[PDB]
């Protein structure tokens, strides 16, 4: 029963549109593009990141230690 | 007399695709679904050729592999479709669950429930796949499961010796866990669409988990145009690891032979189950374990009910979404510690990320949503 | 106000939507044989003196 | 005849001496005294391993 | 079962990604398998007929075929007879059993190689590097009657004594045979067996590549131009 007409009631709102033969399928790319991508980088930087951070220094210090208790032995070898 | 409003078959396929009411705001991290359909269908397609010329038994197993890739024409290419084809779907549907975990889609109860039946089901066909070419990940990764599941401490004995056809490895091992992998594809197609028929009663959600229905927008040509686009940007990855590089994601030792001959240099599965065979070999206790690696699949039925915002999704949550991202940063520590032999670093490590898990889940989510609730002043 | 190059064909073949129904059959041609000019050619300068068909009038009519 | 050649100037890097002078210094270590099974597979190693690098970056220009 | 050496990195002549392989060193290195070896390793899955337009011209690869003498089956009237290569036979391997395979080798089977660079961890940068990384056994390595010190090897002692040395061979259209060039050429061999597929997976990769550059700007453009219509919209509220 959820067809176009019968979904909710709406009432003052006004919608304006052009056809799509009428204008330019690419408006401005890098003028508008390059600037709008750079703060959604900078909303979500702070979130995302300082998890894969902490993983990155648990690889390091996981396979950094597997080899000096495994057979690399400079002073620990003696009678 | 609008014959697609009206034709008892061709008004299914209006109401499910083309009039369809659809959010307008709707992502990329919505593609896929589909994906996931395409991904399927290409698994059927791929395997008939390769269950045409088979022979599963001891003695041939590994030779019926070797045949295919030389002498089968055109055999080389559909092998390499269909090994690399199942890592393609679970890419496809890990990061279709993470979806519905960020957005609250798992809101929707009876959709939600009938993806953990289909995630099951996956894993256990793909299990019971790479047992079929016998080399020695075969072998020694199937024979860790029956540890295991000899460990069912009433029924678990005759269970093993009844899906192994009938006393160890031999003949007809290979004639159970074969059977076991035809016919558990098809299942899936008819769980699929059941899966589509409830969500098909409320749409879609959106990313800002607001209920859109003075925005709706027909599927078609919005969406038919936008899946379309996206199924082709993932036949070309595909065909690029076929074509350019088709052993990267595999093992060397599974080409070595299966036999009872030595004990090999390590024991790994495939990258996707990583991550559970990890959990399992963090618990020194063949009952401890084979229950939490049922444990880290079906703990996503409690989602619904752990749920304790306001707000449905975690778009405005940034308490909520620094924990999302901890939790996929544990699930990758858990691929790398699978991987890993049984040393000094790689227990206690493999260890804790196999408690910080559930502690996320269960305790660290539900507190959290809590707090976020007292500031916003409800 | 003249235009640029981009009526192309369009009076005169692409209006009505006559192409646009089997131009998998009818407007398919120009990129299978027009393109030796692709891949084969390529394939064959960074492998030179290395396939076959490099090798072969040192090994028949002898 | 060429990989015995281009072996001969890859032991004179800095980096490959040090490798190969303390391999010899645990040398006299070894049959010195009864109580002992201090082995010279891990200062061969060091050696081998600092030495086939550059081999093989400058091998196959030598030969087909 | 302390450390282990892994191969360096050598710059092979198919390394890269639209790069063949040369089809005058599998001719030179099949001969390092043919006529130094066959006496430990059997290949049981690449044959005589494999070899027609890679390497060889289909006559000089039958002849290759008829000078190798294996038992056929029974005929009526007799009994298990000779007839040699019928231009479609795997390569005859040494040992009758694996029981008498490691008494003529101490305790040792030496395995197949029809895919031994796809089996190990350094392809054919493995096979390349043992065949010519002997060594003397070092102080304390006490090893015993059938172990010659390999640090390549898993386990430092394997049961190899060096096969390959300064012209155990000599080629059919003159090439200095020395030591690393018949290792070179035989790992040239060895990757193209294990891997016959190599030169047409790069050659199919080129056409994708080159379609999929028209299909995807195109389909992408036609989806820009459908969706420019909500993408333009205004919106205003009157109560
Ligand atoms: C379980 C699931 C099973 C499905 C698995 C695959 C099996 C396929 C299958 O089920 O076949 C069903 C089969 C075709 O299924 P289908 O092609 O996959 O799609 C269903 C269509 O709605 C069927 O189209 P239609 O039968 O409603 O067409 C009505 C009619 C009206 O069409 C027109 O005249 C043009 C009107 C515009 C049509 C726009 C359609 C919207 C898109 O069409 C025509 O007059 C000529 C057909 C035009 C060429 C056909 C290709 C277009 C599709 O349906 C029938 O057999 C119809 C019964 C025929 C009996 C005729 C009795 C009167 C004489
Ligand atoms: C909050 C947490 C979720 C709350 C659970 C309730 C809503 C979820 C749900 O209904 O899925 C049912 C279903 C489990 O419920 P159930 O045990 O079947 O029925 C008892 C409930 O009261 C559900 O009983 P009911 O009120 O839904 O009674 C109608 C029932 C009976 O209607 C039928 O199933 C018709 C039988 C199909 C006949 C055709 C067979 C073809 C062969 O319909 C179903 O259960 C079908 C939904 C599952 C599809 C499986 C059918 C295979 C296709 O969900 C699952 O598929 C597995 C999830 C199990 C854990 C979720 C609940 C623990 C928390
Ligand atoms: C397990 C093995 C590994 C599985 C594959 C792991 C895949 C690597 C994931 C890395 C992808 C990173 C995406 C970068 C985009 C990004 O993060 O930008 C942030 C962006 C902000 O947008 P909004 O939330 O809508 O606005 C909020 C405003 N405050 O966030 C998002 O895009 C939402 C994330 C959607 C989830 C999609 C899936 C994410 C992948 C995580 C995998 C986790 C799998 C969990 C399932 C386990 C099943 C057993
Ligand atoms: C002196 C007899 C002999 C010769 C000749 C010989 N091998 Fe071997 N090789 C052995 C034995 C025995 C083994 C198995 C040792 C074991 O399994 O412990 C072996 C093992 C190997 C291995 C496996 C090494 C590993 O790490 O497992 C490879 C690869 C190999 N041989 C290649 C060759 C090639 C290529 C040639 C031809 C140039 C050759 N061999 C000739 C004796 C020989
Ligand atoms: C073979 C496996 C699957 C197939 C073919 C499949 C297919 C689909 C399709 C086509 C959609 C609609 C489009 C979309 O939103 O992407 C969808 C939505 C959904 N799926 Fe799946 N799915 C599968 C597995 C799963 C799993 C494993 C889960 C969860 C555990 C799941 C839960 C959901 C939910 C909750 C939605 C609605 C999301 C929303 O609208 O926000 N599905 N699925
Ligand atoms: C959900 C769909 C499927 C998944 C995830 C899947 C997964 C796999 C995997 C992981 C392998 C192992 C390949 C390798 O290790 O080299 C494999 C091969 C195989 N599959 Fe499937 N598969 C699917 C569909 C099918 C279908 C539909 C059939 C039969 C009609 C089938 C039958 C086989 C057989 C016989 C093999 C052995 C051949 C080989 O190993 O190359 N599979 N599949
Ligand atoms: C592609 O196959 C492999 O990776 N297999 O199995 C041949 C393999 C090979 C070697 C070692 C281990 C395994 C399997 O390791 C795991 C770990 C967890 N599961 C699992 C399986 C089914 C279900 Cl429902 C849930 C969990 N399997």
């Amino acid at each position: 029963g959820r067809e176009f007409g019968h979904l909710t009631r709406m009432r003052h709102v006004i919608t304006y549109s052009l056809s799509p033969f009428e204008q330019r399928a690419f408006p401005h790319y890098f003028t508008k593009g390059i600037p709008n991508v750079l703060r959604r980088t900078r909303a979500c930087i702070l979130r995302v990141a300082p998890p894969f951070v902490v993983f990155y220094l648990v690889y390091t210090w996981g396979t950094q230690e597997f080899e000096k208790s495994k057979r690399k032995n400079p002073a620990a070898y003696e009678n | 007399t609008n014959i697609r409003k009206s034709h008892p078959l061709m008004k299914i396929i209006n109401n499910a695709f083309i009039d369809l009411p659809a959010p307008s705001n709707i992502s990329s991290w919505w593609n896929f679904g589909s994906l996931l359909g395409i991904c399927l269908i290409l698994q059927i397609l791929t395997g008939l050729f390769l269950a045409m010329h088979y022979t599963s038994d001891t003695t041939t197993a590994f030779s019926s592999v070797t045949h295919i890739c030389r002498d089968v024409n055109y055999g080389w290419v559909i092998r390499y479709l269909h090994a690399n084809g199942a890592s393609m779907f679970f890419i496809c549907l890990f990061i279709h669950v993470g979806r519905g975990l960020y957005y609250g889609s798992y809101m929707f109860l009876e959709t939600w429930n009938i993806g953990v039946v289909l995630l099951f089901t996956v894993m256990a066909t793909a299990f019971m796949g790479y047992v079929l070419p016998w080399g020695q990940m075969s072998f020694w990764g199937a024979t860790v499961i029956t540890n295991l599941l000899s460990a069912i401490p009433y029924i678990g004995t005759d269970l093993v010796e009844w899906i192994w056809g009938g006393f160890s490895v031999d003949k007809a091992t290979l004639t159970r866990f074969f059977a076991f992998h035809f016919i558990l594809p098809f299942i899936i197609t008819a769980l699929a669409a059941v899966h589509l028929l409830f969500l098909h009663e409320t749409g879609s959600n959106n990313p800002t988990g607001i209920s859109s229905d003075m925005d709706k927008i027909p599927f078609h040509p919005y969406y038919t145009i936008k899946d379309i686009l996206g199924a082709l940007f993932m036949m070309l990855i595909l065909l690029i690891l076929v074509l350019f590089s088709p052993d990267l994601l595999g093992d060397p030792d599974n080409y070595t032979p299966a036999n009872p001959l030595n004990t090999p240099p390590h024991i790994k599965p495939e990258w996707y189950f990583l991550f559970a065979y990890a959990i399992l070999r963090s618990i020194p206790n063949k009952l401890g374990g084979v229950l939490a690696l049922v444990a880290s699949i079906l703990i996503l039925i409690l989602m619904p009910m752990l749920h304790t915002s306001k707000q449905r999704s975690m778009m405005f949550r940034p308490l909520s979404q620094c924990l999302f991202w901890m939790l996929v940063a544990d699930l990758i520590t858990l691929t790398w510690i699978g991987g890993q032999p049984v040393e000094h670093p790689f227990i206690i490590i493999g260890q804790l990320a196999s408690i910080l898990y559930f502690l996320i889940i269960l305790v660290l989510m539900p507190i959290t949503s809590i707090i976020e609730n007292n500031l916003l002043k409800w | 106000a003249a235009p640029t190059l981009t009526a192309r064909l369009y009076s005169l073949l692409f209006r009505r939507t006559s192409t646009f129904a089997l131009t998998i059959a009818v407007g398919a041609l120009f990129f299978e044989r027009a393109f030796d000019q692709g891949a084969d050619a390529i394939y064959e300068h960074i492998n030179q003196g290395k396939l076959w068909k490099h090798i072969k009038h040192k090994y028949e009519n002898k | 005849d060429p990989l015995t050649t281009v072996r001969e100037q890859c032991e004179q890097i800095e980096k490959c001496i040090k490798a190969r002078e303390r391999l010899e210094l645990c040398d006299q270590r070894v049959s010195s005294r009864s109580q002992t099974e201090e082995d010279c597979t891990e200062e061969l190693f060091d050696f081998l391993h600092a030495r086939d690098h550059c081999v093989a970056h400058k091998l196959f220009n030598s030969l087909k | 079962t302390d450390l282990e050496l892994h191969a360096p990195s050598y710059p092979w002549s198919h390394r890269g990604l639209l790069s063949s392989l040369d089809h005058t060193s599998i001719r030179r290195g099949f001969q390092v398998y043919k006529q130094v070896c066959s006496s430990c390793h059997s290949m049981d899955y690449v044959a005589y007929r494999h070899l027609v337009g890679v390497c060889y011209t289909e006559e000089e690869a039958k002849a290759l075929a008829e000078e190798v003498e294996v038992q056929d089956g029974p005929n009526e009237d007799g009994e298990m007879f000779m007839r040699p290569g019928k231009l479609s036979d795997y390569f005859p391997k040494p040992y009758p059993n694996p029981e008498a395979a490691r008494a003529a080798n101490n305790g040792a089977l030496p395995p197949d190689l029809s895919y031994i660079v796809r089996a190990r961890h350094g392809g054919e940068d493995y096979v390349f590097s043992l065949l010519t990384g002997y060594c003397e056994p070092p102080t304390g390595v006490s090893l015993r009657e059938g172990l010659y010190f390999n640090p390549y090897f898993p386990g430092q002692a394997i049961a190899m004594a060096p096969p390959i040395y300064n012209e155990v061979l000599e080629f059919d259209d003159g090439t200095p045979a020395t030591m690393s060039q018949v290792a070179k050429d035989v790992c040239t061999f060895l990757r193209w067996a294990s891997e016959p597929e190599h030169d047409h997976r790069k050659r199919m990769g080129l056409k994708m590549l080159m379609m999929m550059g028209l299909l995807l700007p195109l389909v992408y453009a036609m989806k820009r131009h459908k969706w420019s219509v909500l993408k333009s919209r205004k919106l205003a509220y009157r109560p």
